[PDB]
């Protein structure tokens, strides 16, 4: 971070990671709190939003279902020609968010294509899996069914 | 669950919490009312957790940082020692035991490729099970709510 950041800079960062001052004037807190003027603070955030690097200075909120239930990870061989094309036909399905290309070698890992799944059943998300094999060339596939969820954390960039 | 004031209030301060001296204020006036009472609405909308934080959100990428899926086939012998391994680094913010012979899964982010790499790399010398690194080149289209 020392490289992008001076430690005043970073400090407000480290604040505004969780949350903002819980008062009517939080970049002035902000501005007591780390070494700077509250109209540095504002400079900061303002260049770090105008430029992607936040990605939302805000509200954010419960509900609005983050996927109705039920998760799928599945993996599909790909030949670099189809990546694209199914990648993007893949991708087009209501019930699929995203869809990522990850290169393997590994002999025993042939799968490179992972489409992230939303369902409600089993038989739903397997079904939107019957799916992709009618609406693109992906065929051969390993559903990766999670079992136990062994940690789940958010990051934390500034530390 | 709330009035019309509160979901113009959310759709405002979800696109972006205002950077002025007197954010509430800047509220207030967008939305017809006092400061306080903007203020107070936010303040209820935290503790009935319906807003989860108020805060900045970052793009990794844009931060400097890099990401990737890692993946090993797991012998039931190495699992707790393995496990233990991965949940102690605080890149990994994802790890799921999975139905497949590679069975554990999980995330890294760190500020490089190299450090990602040293990372895993330890964890193997430390368990004596190899890690795929699988990095993503294309993403196919990204959304939440």
């Amino acid at each position: 971070m020392s490289h992008q950041f001076s430690p005043e800079e970073q400090a407000v960062l480290r604040i505004v990671q969780a949350n903002l001052p819980d008062s009517l004037t939080p970049y002035a807190d902000l501005a007591e709190q780390a070494g700077m003027t509250e109209a540095q603070v504002l400079e900061l955030l303002g260049r770090l939003k105008a430029s992607g690097a936040i990605r939302r200075f805000g509200a954010s909120i419960k509900h609005q279902k983050t996927g109705w239930t039920h998760n799928a990870m599945v993996a599909w061989k790909v030949t670099p020609d189809q990546v694209d094309d199914c990648g993007r036909k893949a991708a087009e399905h209501s019930h699929i968010s995203h869809v990522y290309y990850r290169p393997s070698s590994a002999p025993d890992w042939p799968y490179e294509m992972y489409t992230m799944i939303h369902g409600r059943s089993e038989a739903e998300c397997l079904g939107v899996v019957e799916d992709v094999k009618r609406t693109t060339s992906l065929k051969e596939h390993a559903i990766l069914r999670s079992l136990k969820e062994l940690k789940k954390t958010s990051m934390t960039y500034f530390t | 669950d709330m009035d019309s004031m509160d979901r113009q209030l959310l759709d405002i301060i979800q696109t972006g919490f205002p950077l002025s001296p007197r954010p509430y204020a800047e509220l207030g006036q967008r939305l017809g009312l006092d400061e306080q009472e903007v203020l107070d609405r936010v303040r209820g909308l935290k503790a009935r957790k319906i807003i989860r934080r108020l805060g900045a959100n970052f793009q990794s990428a844009k931060l400097g940082f890099v990401s990737t899926l890692c993946a090993a086939k797991v012998p039931q012998d190495k699992m707790d020692a393995f496990v233990a391994e991965v949940n102690a680094k605080p890149g990994v913010t994802h790890n799921y035991l999975r139905e497949h012979d590679y069975n554990i899964w999980f995330t890294l982010i760190s500020p490089s490729r190299e450090e990602t790499q040293a990372i895993l790399d330890g964890i193997t010398q430390a368990t004596g099970v190899p890690i795929l690194n699988l990095p993503a080149t294309k993403l196919f289209k990204i959304r939440v709510d």
